[PDB]
């Protein structure tokens, strides 16, 4: 089949904000290129066939660590915007218990925001959305959006869908 | 070959437990698109690919689906969008616009011009099909329809998709 290339973005139709999907392969993924920390996978729809996707999955490791980045001046200034990350967990998991995932926003002034989910309460196999956070379209430079935990216990079962950066228009 | 992880086209929110849904365009009605000439299926690659038809020429445009109330969040506010794109050389749209409608289980119905001319190049749109609250049960269908005397041309369709208001 012939090869279509496109932004991974979109726009929304009356009010014209941007939107962006991060796939995993364009994400910082520490130890991403170890198969016994992550090992990348093909995500598949049944109904549809393969979604076009690479994804991770934490294989036995204690370092969690995954980044991404954009530059906030290439979004819709004075919107606040949030960014998601979309995870999935499998059996079998380990090593979660009281070691909830940190999801982590920095902005160009050093500030930073932190929230906290258990995967051990998630339903396995769903595709689960997380809020890592908030932030106003002003000024420049990057905004980092992270996944972390680096606590002293060996992880497994955790699956990184993307990040999602979105707008939150008027309707 | 690379090993498989398997999905279905639900996602929850973890903070409420929230749902969401979308279908991609394989399990979208689009008329005539094994036509062999007003739909050609691609591969949309972002930064491998999946399976996306383009419109390359055809007075008759029609694209429907349906989603099934029972999977998303009773009481929860959705906005229902199609996400897609008018390509670099698109014809056509000047004098035609879309017709877009959303069909609720209530036997109600939203219909919206669409005049695609105004939508960017080269850059998907989330094309709104309407806005709706969830019930326990029913099915969910749109259209989005032209089959006037224009040919068609430069338009990718993505996936459509039920959200929860985003906040
Ligand atoms: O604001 C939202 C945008 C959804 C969305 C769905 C399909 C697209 O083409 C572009 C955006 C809803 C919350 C995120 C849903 C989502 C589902 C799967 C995924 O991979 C990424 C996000």
């Amino acid at each position: 089949q012939p090869e279509l290339y496109a932004e991974n973005s979109w726009r929304e139709e009356m009010t014209g904000e941007k939107g962006i999907l991060i796939y995993p392969r364009e994400l910082e993924v520490v130890g991403g290129d170890d198969d016994s920390c992550w090992l990348w996978h093909s995500l598949i729809l049944e109904s549809q066939g393969q979604l076009g996707v690479e994804v991770p999955k934490l294989m036995g490791t204690k370092h969690v660590e995954v980044h991404g980045r954009w530059k906030i001046s290439d979004l819709t200034p004075g919107l606040k915007y949030q960014v998601l990350y979309m995870i999935m967990v499998e059996d079998p998991l380990e090593g979660w218990e009281n070691c909830p995932l940190k999801l982590r926003v920095t902005l160009p002034d050093g500030s930073s925001q932190t929230q906290q989910v258990d995967l051990c309460k998630l339903p396995k196999g769903q595709l689960i959305m997380t809020v890592a956070g908030y932030f106003d379209c002003v000024g420049d430079g990057e905004v980092i959006f992270s996944v972390i935990e680096t606590s002293d216990v060996v992880k497994k079962g955790l699956v990184i869908k993307d990040a999602v950066i979105r707008p939150l228009p008027p309707m | 070959e690379l090993p498989k992880v398997y999905t279905e086209n639900t996602w929850m929110e973890e903070r409420n437990g929230d749902r969401g849904m979308l279908k991609y365009p394989r399990e979208l009605d689009i008329t005539n698109v094994d036509d062999g000439k007003s739909w050609v299926w691609h591969s949309l690659v972002f930064g491998l690919g999946m399976e996306a038809p383009k419109l390359m020429g055809t007075t008759h445009v029609e694209i429907r689906g349906d989603f099934k109330m029972s999977k998303l969040t009773p009481g929860l506010k959705y906005q229902a969008v199609l996400l897609c794109m008018k390509t670099d050389g698109n014809e056509g749209w000047d004098s035609c616009p879309l017709n877009v409608e959303l069909n609720l289980p209530d036997g109600t119905t939203q219909k919206r011009e669409v005049d695609l001319t105004k939508f960017p190049t080269d850059e998907f749109v989330m094309m709104v099909l309407g806005y709706f609250e969830a019930v326990e049960s029913g099915d969910i269908t749109f259209s989005v329809v032209d089959t006037s005397d224009c040919v068609k041309k430069g338009f990718v369709v993505k996936d459509a998709a039920l959200r929860p208001l985003p906040r």
